């Protein structure tokens, strides 16, 4: 989820219009730069259909989901990042001790403290207090 | 002793804790197997 | 675009072969994607090179494509001032009328 | 080099200035490369002492 | 790590531009991963020879 950070750059280079969204004239003359020159109405209608809204602006949810269908993820990827998904309950992508016991608490797989711990320090590579990506992933690869 | 080291909790911790427990997974199959795994190897 | 490069000892020991993008001034061809129009998308973001300094001017204008690949390949066409040194131990030469002081 | 040690300065400070003096002096090499990411600070000295 | 033990080598290496490098011992290698166990278990299968 967090690999879409770099279409910032292609979404500002594509619309030139410098709106918020996608007008007609950059589109117009984009096409004529690239040299093209396909029907109307079938632009129209695609940028009707991927536009949310519809009214001719084009959003960044818009292409997002486009990417996002067309991104067709491996399976042990999407596991992997649903799971931290699922663990992280703020969402900032950390992993603490307390965001541990409170999964554990709620899957009812309730462990004890010092398991908790030794369960932390197995994971821990660096050594102060950190679960990171890499440390899960390697942790499920044994 | 250097070699042996406490496990402890912290009060912002154990407060916090408590704050979440009051504003308060079911198809976390895989990772359940994962814990039960990691528990059994634990032991 | 390939360009071999010569040796001091009179032959050819490397090549030399440099790449480009085109994707989004080409004819759109697709395998397998969701959509037309997305996999028109994914193909131009691939194209920031192009895109940026080198042909930044295009959106500006229209028809440019009679000098975009100009452009293009003056950057290539350079990589024989590159090739002078050959591979091999090139000396620092003193300019001419310029003489050392010792 | 001048007439300058570096052996002789590293062996003039104590063992944590000397750690930590290592660790600066090579730490282009950890830092850029990935395969020391993950490493811990004890280990990073142990290894940094030696480069 | 893997081979534990030496072998010839195989071609010559030369120097083109002034370079500077970082050596590292593999006894105090060995020693040093051997110690830290967690570490090299990553260590190996993220560090990958150029050569």
């Amino acid at each position: 989820e967090e690999q879409i950070a770099e279409f910032k750059e292609a979404f500002s280079l594509f619309d030139k219009d410098g709106d918020g969204t996608i007008t007609t004239k950059e589109l117009g003359t984009v096409m004529r730069s690239l040299g093209q020159n396909p029907t109307e109405a079938e632009l129209q209608d695609m940028i009707n259909e991927v536009d949310a809204d519809g009214n001719g602006t084009i959003d960044f949810p818009e292409f997002l989901t486009m990417m996002a269908r067309k991104m067709k993820d491996t399976d042990s990827e999407e596991e992997i990042r649903e799971a931290f998904r699922v663990f992280d309950k703020d969402g900032n992508g950390y992993i603490s001790a307390a965001e541990l016991r409170h999964v554990m608490t709620n899957l009812g797989e309730k462990l004890t403290d010092e398991e908790v711990d030794e369960m932390i320090r197995e994971a821990d590579i660096d050594g102060d207090g950190q679960v990171n990506y890499e440390e899960f992933v390697q942790m499920m690869t044994a | 002793n250097l070699r042996k080291r406490i496990v402890f909790r912290k009060i912002s911790d154990v407060k916090r804790e408590e704050e979440e427990r009051m504003k308060r997974l079911p198809p976390d199959h895989p990772v359940r197997r994962l814990f039960q795994r990691f528990r059994q190897q634990k032991e | 675009k390939i360009a071999p490069i010569r040796n001091e000892q009179d032959k050819v020991v490397l090549f030399l072969c440099t790449f480009s993008d085109i994707t989004a001034f080409k004819q759109p061809i697709e395998d397998d994607s969701c959509k037309g129009w997305g996999k028109f998308a994914r193909l131009t973001r691939a194209l920031t090179s192009s895109r940026g300094v080198l042909q930044q001017l295009a959106p500006s204008v229209q028809k440019g494509e009679n000098v975009h690949k100009h452009s293009r390949l003056a950057e290539v066409l350079q990589l024989g001032s590159d090739i002078l040194p050959q591979y091999k131990q090139e000396a620092p030469k003193t300019p001419p009328h310029i003489i050392l002081h010792y | 080099s001048r007439g300058i040690d570096t052996e002789k300065v590293l062996q003039i400070c104590p063992k944590d200035m000397r750690a930590d003096i290592c660790v600066h002096l090579n730490r282009k090499v950890f830092k850029e490369h990935p395969a020391f990411r993950l490493a811990s600070d004890g280990c990073l000295r142990a290894l940094a002492m030696e480069f | 790590w893997k081979e534990a033990t030496l072998a010839q080598s195989c071609a010559n290496v030369r120097a083109l531009t002034y370079c500077d490098l970082h050596v590292i011992k593999r006894d105090a290698l060995q020693k040093v991963l051997e110690f830290y166990t967690a570490f090299s278990h990553s260590f190996s299968r993220n560090l990958i020879l150029t050569y």
